[PDB]
């Protein structure tokens, strides 16, 4: 239904900064909700933050700014300050209302993945 | 096609009260116009009074207030009720109708129906 | 007589008229004074949607169910769709549903009205996750009932919000039903602005005209002191409270030893109103819904409209002196309806039977200005050139409502035809036969009469006016310049589809 296509990445100091930006082909019908994701090396999938369509936000800490455009179905992730275990394998995850309203952080939820970005 | 009869008319003096009635008969004469004329022994006859379907009284000259006129639609009449009437007046008095006309109706030849006429004399 | 008698019903239709406007500016900006201190991005409250529907067209159906997945409200417990199928026909709902919501479908085998245990824990066991009831046929009464069972399954939810399976909500259409909630806490009830989307015919271009102002005139009017009689079938909003106070009145109504199956929205309203509690109309909130476009079908709904408010009325008077200083300005304008309605119909048989062209043209050109000055008022609060199309709204009203209320009346007390359009039917041939005396009586020209030629003028004039606007509507029809945007969009994914 969609796919998120999501591009950046390179090797970045510890003093320095990089962007994100993910993309998704089709309807996120005002109420769906997207999460990133990364992975370590060796370890599981961890919660990153998440924002929904319409508005608000969630982190984890301030560190990282969630920030969507609502116009070209796209939405950025700035990190600043970053940090020798910061460094890892990002995904970019959709979530859908259908089943229920509630939010979690849970990635068995999410259905709509993406792929690396490192 | 309606026929115009006229009552009434008789010898009074100078100063008095004096009425005139026309009746006319037809299909209906509520949608008539009724107008009335007096013509002099010599001169040419001239419009006095007249009334609308819709009762708009029409009042000619030096007429204004001495004249008044009226109609009642129960007995299908035409009455015209003359005050402080003076010796020049008068005549004989002839009462038409009309249903379609122009905007000219002080002409002998917008009334098509005519009636018969009374002669009303007055003396000083 | 008649002079005064047109003079008087002019005067006062034109301050009643004042009035009303003045009442809904001051509630608009009542309103605007409260939204202003309202916080961004504000979800204290939790709301539940309520979706109910019968023999829907997919298309809308699937428009509407967009329309609510696409609410921008951050706090919905879960969503409710409760349909009265049961049936291999009704299947299609079902599967709809699945295509835009989750596949949890459940189809019970018994009514809950009906049932001895009235408590929806036998039908459902999940309150997270959304479901879909199907259930034999009953009618809306019984439909709204399960929304609510369903909907007081967690203390959580304080508030719910109806939406018919033909409404299509905005973006913020949620949040602006919901924020006068907790604004005071007498309001229980919250009224949403309806509007047509489809006006591609001459009775819908009026009904969505007639709707507009009723909306934000008279709701307008009502809300500012807090005595709504009718929430709004399309859009509308509720406490939770209330609710399970009210639901069996609501479902055991007796008028005359029968069950009611009409007015279920007005009947909801006067059982609000009964309590003492308050109503508030919000016009911030849109909602887009489509209008019958046959005569003979607006003709029976409003006859049903008029049977429900005619009822009701009754209701309404008994329960508005439980509102203290309040009810005062409902009574009043209960009896405004019922002397207007009378009146009207005395003025009518008046003309009839004296047929003078004179009271005919003065009583046109009164109706003329009347109705003009609403269309323009009307532009002027819509900002749209397209409400000077309200001239046409009185022949409609003239040969549609009349009969429908005359049979209202009629019934309180080949035969189903009789009993619906039969009435109608004898209207017209009585006004046709009003009009032919009126002109046979008349039949004559004098063009050396002042009132005649006044007359004549003025029915001319009449005519011309007629005419031009016709004659506007039929090119802007071609042009489709009328069409509203929504449904242009609508017209072209149907295309697409
Ligand atoms: C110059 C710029 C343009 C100006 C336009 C206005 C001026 C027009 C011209 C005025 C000048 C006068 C010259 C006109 C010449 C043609 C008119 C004429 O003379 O005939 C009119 C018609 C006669 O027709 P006829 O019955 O055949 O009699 C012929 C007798 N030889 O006589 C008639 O009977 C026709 C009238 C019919 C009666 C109509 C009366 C009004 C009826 C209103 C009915 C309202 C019903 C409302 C019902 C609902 C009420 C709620
Ligand atoms: C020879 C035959 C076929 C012609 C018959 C002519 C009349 C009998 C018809 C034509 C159009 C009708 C009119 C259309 C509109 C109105 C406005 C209505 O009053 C209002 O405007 C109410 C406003 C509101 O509150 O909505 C009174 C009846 C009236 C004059 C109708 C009266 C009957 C009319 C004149
Ligand atoms: O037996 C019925 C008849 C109508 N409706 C619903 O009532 C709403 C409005 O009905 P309708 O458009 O026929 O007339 P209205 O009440 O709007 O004047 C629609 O969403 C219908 O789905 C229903 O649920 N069951
Ligand atoms: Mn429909
Ligand atoms: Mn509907």
């Amino acid at each position: 239904q969609v796919q998120l296509v999501e591009s950046g990445g390179g090797l970045v100091q510890a003093g320095g900064s990089l962007r994100l930006a993910c993309a998704a082909s089709g309807r996120i019908f005002s109420s769906d909700t997207l999460a990133w994701f990364r992975r370590a090396p060796g370890k599981e999938r961890e919660f990153v933050a998440a924002s929904r369509w319409s508005g608000g936000g969630t982190d984890y800490k301030g560190r990282f700014t969630f920030s969507r455009d609502n116009t070209r179905n796209t939405m950025c992730l700035e990190m600043n300050s970053l940090k020798p275990e910061d460094t890892a394998v990002y995904y970019c995850a959709l979530r859908t209302a259908r089943d229920s309203y509630y939010y979690t952080r849970n990635p068995t939820g999410y259905d709509y993945w993406g792929q690396g970005t490192q | 096609q309606v026929q115009l009869v006229e009552s009434g008319g008789g010898l009074v003096q100078a100063g008095g009260s004096l009425k005139v009635s026309c009746a006319a008969s037809g299909r209906a004469f509520k949608t008539y116009r009724m107008a009335w004329f007096r013509q002099a022994p010599g001169k040419e006859r001239e419009f006095v009074s007249g009334i609308s379907a819709l009762e708009t009284t029409y009042y000619a000259d030096s007429v204004k207030g001495r004249f008044t006129i009226s109609r009642d639609n129960t007995k299908n009449t035409v009455s015209l009720q003359m005050d402080s009437l003076k010796p020049e007046d008068t005549a004989v008095y002839y009462c038409a109708a009309r249903r379609y006309g122009g905007t000219d109706y002080t002409t002998t030849g917008s009334y098509d129906y005519w009636g018969q006429g009374t002669q009303v004399t007055v003396s000083s | 007589s008649a002079v005064w008698g047109i003079s008087v019903y002019g005067v006062f239709v034109l301050g009643f008229y004042i009035a009303q406007i003045v009442f809904s500016e001051f509630n608009r900006m009542r309103l605007s004074d409260w939204i202003s201190l309202r916080p961004d991005n504000w979800n204290a409250t939790r709301v539940a949607v309520i979706i109910a529907g019968y023999r829907e067209d997919p298309f809308m159906f699937k428009k509407c169910l967009e329309s609510v997945r696409d609410s921008e409200y951050g706090n919905v417990a879960r969503l409710i769709c409760v349909i009265d199928g049961d049936e291999e026909e009704d299947l299609k709902m079902a599967e709809i549903y699945k295509q835009v919501y989750n596949d949890n479908v459940k189809k019970p085998g018994v009514v809950l009205c009906e049932s001895e245990n009235k408590n929806g824990s036998t039908i459902d066991s999940d309150v997270s996750k959304n479901i879909c009831i199907l259930q034999p046929h009953r009618g809306k009464r019984e439909s709204l009932y399960t929304g609510f069972q369903l909907a007081s399954m967690d203390p959580s939810v304080h508030a719910v919000v109806l939406i018919d399976s033909d409404t299509v909500l905005e973006k913020n259409a949620i949040l602006e039903v919901v924020y006068p909630l907790s604004c005071d806490p007498n309001i229980k009830a919250v009224a949403g602005e309806c509007k047509i989307w489809n006006t591609d015919t001459i009775l819908s271009m009026l009904v969505s005209w007639r709707y507009f102002s009723a909306f934000n005139v008279e709701r307008g009017a009502q809300s500012l002191w807090k005595t709504v009689q009718c929430v709004g079938g399309p859009l509308g909003a509720y406490t939770i409270d209330i609710i399970n106070e009210i639901k069996d009145p609501w479902i055991t109504q007796t008028f005359l030893g029968n069950k009611c199956t009409y007015g279920d929205d007005r009947r909801l309203t006067n059982e609000v109103l009964m309590r003492g509690k308050k109503i508030v109309y919000t016009p911030f909130a849109v909602g887009w819904s489509d209008s019958p476009t046959n005569v003979m079908r607006y003709i029976v709904q409003q006859t049903r409209w008029s049977k429900s408010w005619c009822r009701e009325i009754w209701y309404t008077l008994g329960s508005a002196w439980k509102h203290g200083f309040s009810g005062i300005y409902l009574a009043f304008e209960c009896m405004y309806q019922i002397m207007y309605f009378f009146l009207v119909m005395y003025l009518f048989s008046y003309i009839a039977i004296k047929a003078d062209i004179r009271a005919q043209t003065a009583t046109v050109l009164v109706s003329t200005l009347v109705t003009i000055i609403k269309s323009s008022y009307l532009a002027l609060r819509a900002k749209n050139l397209k409400a000077f199309y309200f001239v046409l709204y009185t022949y409609v009203y003239f040969f549609c409502m009349i009969p429908a209320r005359i049979t209202a009346m009629f019934t309180m007390f080949v035969w189903l035809w009789a009993k619906q359009f039969l009435i109608t039917y004898m209207w017209w041939a009585g006004v046709l036969a009003a009009g032919v005396y009126s002109i046979v009586d008349n039949w004559y020209f004098d063009w050396a009469d002042i009132q005649y030629r006044f007359a004549l003028v003025g029915i001319c004039s009449y005519l011309v006016f007629v005419s031009i606007v016709l004659v506007i509507y039929l090119i802007g029809k071609i042009t489709t310049w009328n069409y509203t945007p929504l449904q242009k969009e609508l017209i072209e994914e149907r295309y697409l589809h």
